[PDB]
């Protein structure tokens, strides 16, 4: 049960050399374990028994399991002074991907790692040694022939080589998906099931070819497949249920983990709240720190495990039918979204946590929404959805057409499901003639951090106020402020802010200074501004 | 023939770069083109030991719906030796008119050293990753590898040659996977020749409408008004003063003076008539572009590109700041009335061009829109084999409203 395959040529990495770390010393109990475990695999041909000819060695050990004596042998080192190779797949399959199948049945290839073969010419930095009872005469030494567990190449090279196998039976059996994954084929299609069960059978049998030998009857896996937090049944997919624990004490950690799962579940599940769960986090002095949860926390928990009641299912990919993308605002920087193809089936759902910025507009987000979202589906489904917006399209077209900044959202329609995101407001073109005109200033001792800020009117109204602790920016920001609170609906404000130059471009509704909002407050109240800036001094 | 060995600059590694997600119809071509490719031995698949990576993509070629690949070796263009190609003409930029060839397809017969062909390695993705990506790698000469043309210099001097010496006239010049032809002469003697040489290219196996003479570097134009506001002052007073970074001649002084006090923005002031002339002085000094301003090869060159909404664009090409080499507009396209990306991109290829055509160099662009926005959809609408290097920058408001007031014609190219 070796392999008649290939096999790749692994070198170390730049001009190092291999592993020369002694043996960690072991009982006689865990000694005999090792040599009973390796007599057998030096039979099984996995390792050769080799000699003093190698100056490499690696470090292994004796652990139980759930009470027979398994062994480790510690690659680190040799993982570190080896050389790189293609990561072995970082990017899953995400259900939402999938296509809906007959049948899918589960091939397991696990003792594979050990089927493959290695190197010739790299089973030299492999060798181990089995110590003799407390370091009496030198061990037992062996090193590895086939691509050993926990050593950096076997991930990448076993899925190789498992490819080049299944390229055959792929290119002969078009009507049938594989997936490649660690110990697993997951092997499905749509051929009626007498014949999908025939073709397993042909592609067992074809694995048995190459030494892969064929599993057993007991440990075959079924349906409904767990895959990162989900149910994978034949028909549709649901979620791995989730339960929040019920405690009299909850720590940090507790409050942490909490809030963990809660928020990857608030991506499935609509209504999730943490806010109150995630108070109990401030002067938190230490992970084990027990924290009473307040009554707006324990009410939040409650309806939590209320809502993670909920059945929530969905639905596999049908290239026959439309990708649509339906989002809302589900408050200022959260947005909701729901990738389906026929209505209320939903193939995936989506959440983004509250996106905030230095300063931006909803648009904007709206925008980012949107790109995160088709590049998702891009990798997903190898195509863009059609957009179902809560912004009407003059809206959009306003925004979009005179905007600093290049933006886009590809295809999409309106649909009119409040709230919908709007301009709370729009700098007028031209200064407006009636409404009263502001030439507001403001001056702060950068060090002293005593200023003053006011404005004066072509109107005669002026003010000034003093500010203790308080920066330029601000002082102008403020000259700002008052200038839109002691107005009218209707007012022209100049300004050699340099900021509020960005202000007049960006024309934010949001941002990471409560002033700059309290202003933007101002601005959306107001029925007509103007905003101007002139050069300083 | 044989491989000249080639090798990466002293230290550097191969590239390792990630391939980013491509459409289900991108894929498909690829996959077709690949297969044919490693048929035709082109390229061969390879292993994991094989840690390098670029770039891979699909594009659409002109007038056809086939799909042509395109690979970014950016990166490995960067770690390549240098092979200190051809100086550039300084009179192509003179000729009437020039055009474009695709001849990338040439290399495909000249061998690659085979110690380099790993760092040509590159991935072919698949939707849901439900597959493991397609690896395969180089053997022959690759489009795109600034090695490539270098390579085929003797090969092309040698084809081109029995054009060039019959017609002396005409100008030739090969960047990257294009020659770029450009002779003085009429239109239909022009593209005529151009097929004339086509099929002496023709002759071994290969297969735009410039106008560099009319490229001129438009003024900025200051307002003009029966009588002037407060504001209009402010606007224009703000914009002088900025732009005086680049002429300093230019005062604001007097019409500062007449700005003094607090009175209605609408309001309308009288021009005194030193402001008046200061006003007739700064019309007669951005009569002409900045003096003193010359290409330093040893530097990088410089666009920048500012949205000036309504489809319209501004750029500058530079190497230092209010130093410009060229500066200019560009209106989109008929049919990209929906996409900004899609204008930004048509533009970034048509001053690439410009910058080959005028320094046989590709700028470093500076350009205002979002990474994100970006790198998901300007594969979508690229249609050059070559790539430019590029950044993405908030546009200061007023570098903006300065060119803005770039000199429009009075009519334009009139096209009878
Ligand atoms: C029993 C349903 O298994 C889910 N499933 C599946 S199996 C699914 C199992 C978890 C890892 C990703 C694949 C497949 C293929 C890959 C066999 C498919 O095409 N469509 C599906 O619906």
């Amino acid at each position: 049960p070796i392999s008649p395959i290939e096999t790749v040529p692994v070198k170390l990495k730049p001009g190092m050399d291999g592993p020369k770390v002694k043996q960690w010393p072991l009982t006689e109990e865990k000694i005999k374990a090792l040599v009973e475990i390796c007599t057998e695999m030096e039979k099984e041909g996995k390792i050769s028994k080799i000699g003093p000819e190698n100056p490499y060695n690696t470090p292994v050990f004796a652990i139980k399991k759930k009470t027979k004596w398994r062994k480790l042998v510690d690659f680190r080192e040799l993982n570190k002074r080896t050389q790189d190779f293609w990561e072995v797949q970082l990017g899953i399959p995400h259900p939402a991907g999938l296509k809906k199948k007959k049948s899918v049945t589960v091939l397991d290839v696990g003792d594979a790692y050990f089927s493959v073969p290695l190197d010739e010419d790299f089973r030299k930095y492999t060798a181990f040694t089995i110590p003799s009872i407390n370091n009496e005469t030198p061990g037992i030494r062996y090193q590895y022939n086939v691509l050993p567990q926990g050593w950096k190449g076997s991930p990448a090279i076993f899925q190789s080589s498992m490819t080049k196998i299944l390229e055959p039976f792929r290119k002969q059996n078009p009507d049938i998906v594989i997936y490649q994954y660690m110990d697993d084929l997951y092997v499905g299609s749509d051929l009626e099931i007498g014949q999908h069960r025939t073709k397993i059978e042909e592609l067992r049998q074809h694995l048995l070819r190459w030494g892969l030998t064929t599993p057993d009857k007991k440990h075959q896996k079924e349906p409904p497949f767990l895959w990162m937090g989900y149910e994978l049944h034949p028909d549709k997919w649901t979620v791995q249920p989730i339960v929040l624990p019920e405690k009299d004490s909850w720590t940090v950690n507790d409050i942490q983990k909490l809030v963990g799962k809660l928020n990857w579940a608030s991506q499935i599940y609509p209504g999730i709240k943490v806010r109150q769960l995630c108070k109990l986090l401030r002067g938190t002095k230490a992970l084990t720190e027990v924290i009473p949860l307040t009554e707006e926390a324990e009410l939040e928990l409650a309806e939590n495990r209320e809502i993670l009641k909920e059945p929530v299912h969905g639905v596999y990919y049908d290239p026959s039918k439309d990708l649509i993308a339906e989002i809302q605002k589900q408050g200022q920087g959260q947005w909701t979204y729901q990738i389906y193809q026929e209505p209320f089936k939903n193939l995936k759902t989506g959440k983004y946590a509250r996106m905030r910025g230095a300063h931006t507009n909803d648009v904007k987000q709206l925008t980012e929404a949107v790109q995160k979202i088709t590049t998702e589906s891009i990798v997903i489904w190898g195509k863009t959805p059609k957009f179902k917006l809560p912004i009407q399209k003059e809206t959009w077209e306003t925004w979009w057409t005179e905007y600093w900044q290049a933006t886009w959202i590809p295809e999409w329609e309106f649909v009119n499901t409040p709230p919908l995101v709007k301009l709370w407001y729009q700098l007028e073109k031209e200064p407006i003639v009636g409404a009263e005109t502001f030439y507001v200033d403001g001056a702060a001792n950068r060090e002293t951090k005593l200023g003053k800020a006011g404005y004066v009117t072509n109107r005669g109204r002026q003010k000034v106020v003093t500010l203790t602790d308080t920066t330029n920016q601000k002082t102008e920001l403020q000259a700002i402020y008052l200038a839109l609170q002691d107005s009218g609906l209707e007012v022209n404000i100049v300004t050699d802010s340099q900021y509020a130059l960005g202000i007049i471009q960006a024309q934010p509704d949001q941002s990471e200074s409560e002033l700059v909002n309290q202003i933007i407050e101002q601005l959306i109240k107001k029925e007509k501004v103007y905003l101007a800036w002139v050069p300083a001094h | 023939i044989e491989t000249v060995p080639v090798k990466l600059k002293p230290g550097m590694d191969g590239p390792k770069v990630k391939q980013w997600p491509l459409t289900e119809e991108k894929i498909k071509a690829l996959v077709e083109i690949c297969t044919e490719m490693e048929k035709e031995g082109k390229i061969s698949k390879i292993g994991p030991e094989n840690p390098y990576n670029t770039p891979v993509f699909a594009i659409k070629k002109k007038d056809s719906t086939k799909w042509r690949k395109l690979v970014d070796f950016r990166e490995l263009n960067k770690r390549t030796q240098d092979f200190w190609g051809i100086p550039h003409p300084a009179g192509l930029k003179k000729k009437k008119s020039v055009t474009v060839l695709d001849v990338g397809d040439a290399y495909f017969s000249v061998p690659l050293d085979e110690d380099f062909r790993k760092y040509t390695a590159f991935t072919i993705p698949s939707i849901n990753n439900e597959t493991p990506g397609i690896r395969y790698q180089y053997n022959v000469l690759p489009q795109g590898w600034k090695g490539s043309p270098a390579i085929f210099q003797s090969s092309m001097t040698k084809i081109l040659e029995p054009f060039r010496k019959q017609n002396p006239d005409i100008v030739i010049y090969q960047y990257m996977d294009d020659l770029y032809v450009g002779s003085d002469l009429e239109i239909g003697q022009h593209r005529t020749k151009i097929e004339e040489l086509r099929q002496h290219l023709l002759r071994w196996g290969l297969t735009y409408e410039l106008h560099p003479d009319k490229w001129t570097v438009q003024p900025i134009v200051l307002p003009e008004k029966d009588s002037w506001t407060v504001n209009d002052i402010q606007k224009l007073v703000g914009k002088l003063n900025w732009a005086s970074q680049i002429y300093p001649g230019i005062k604001v002084r007097q019409l500062c003076k007449l700005l003094r006090g607090t009175k209605a923005l609408t309001e309308v002031i009288p021009l005194t008539e030193e402001a008046e002339l200061e006003l007739a002085e700064n019309r007669e000094i951005l009569k002409e572009p900045v003096h003193g301003v010359y290409y330093d090869p040893s530097k990088d060159l410089i666009a920048e590109i500012q949205k000036q909404g309504q489809g319209q664009w501004t750029y500058q090409i530079y190497q230092e700041p209010f130093k410009n080499l060229k500066t200019g507009k560009y209106a989109r396209m008929r049919g990209a009335h929906t996409n900004d990306v899609k204008q930004l991109t048509e533009a970034v290829q048509k001053i690439t061009t410009e910058s080959i055509v005028i320094w046989g160099k590709t700028p470093k662009f500076k350009l205002p829109i979002q990474k994100e926005t970006w790198e998901t959809w300007w594969t979508e609408y690229w249609q050059a084999t070559w790539i430019p290097e590029w950044e993405f920058v908030n546009t200061p408001p007023l570098v903006k409203l300065w060119y803005q007031l770039e000199k429009e014609p009075i009519v334009g190219a009139e096209t009878f």
